[PDB]
């Protein structure tokens, strides 16, 4: 017998495609969810700032009543 | 098999990478007459114009 290195009856194929998934969101959906979380942060920001101004006015009234 | 996957991952990393494309857009213009008279060969001729492969 002979003992070279042949391929055994043929081998499987190997791909040659530029395999790209291009996944992720679109323009509109990513854009809208970013602006939506932005507006959520704005609303909570507005609420905290106006309640904070209430308390800071109370601090002003403390210094007024303390002064003379 | 492993190398087909790794060259796909290289094309994932670079190759539609924004800033590497922005680095290389329109640098190295080659006229086909300049490609012939200046004696460029191979991947230059493959990459600009002539359908020439040995």
């Amino acid at each position: 017998v002979k003992q070279d290195m042949p391929p055994v009856g043929g081998y499987g194929p190997i791909d040659y495609k530029r395999n790209l998934p291009r996944r992720g969101l679109s323009g509109y959906s990513m854009f809208a969810v970013g602006i939506g979380a932005l507006l959520f942060g704005y609303w909570s920001m507005m609420r905290w700032n106006r309640e904070r101004r209430r308390l800071q006015i109370e601090d002003f009234e403390a210094r007024i009543a303390l002064m003379p | 098999k492993n190398f087909s996957l790794r060259i796909d991952e290289l094309e994932e990393m670079l190759t539609n990478n924004r800033i590497w494309r922005n680095r290389t857009v329109d640098i190295g213009v080659v006229t086909a007459e300049d490609a012939l008279n200046y004696g460029f060969s191979g991947v230059m001729l493959r990459g600009s114009g002539i359908q020439w492969d040995l």
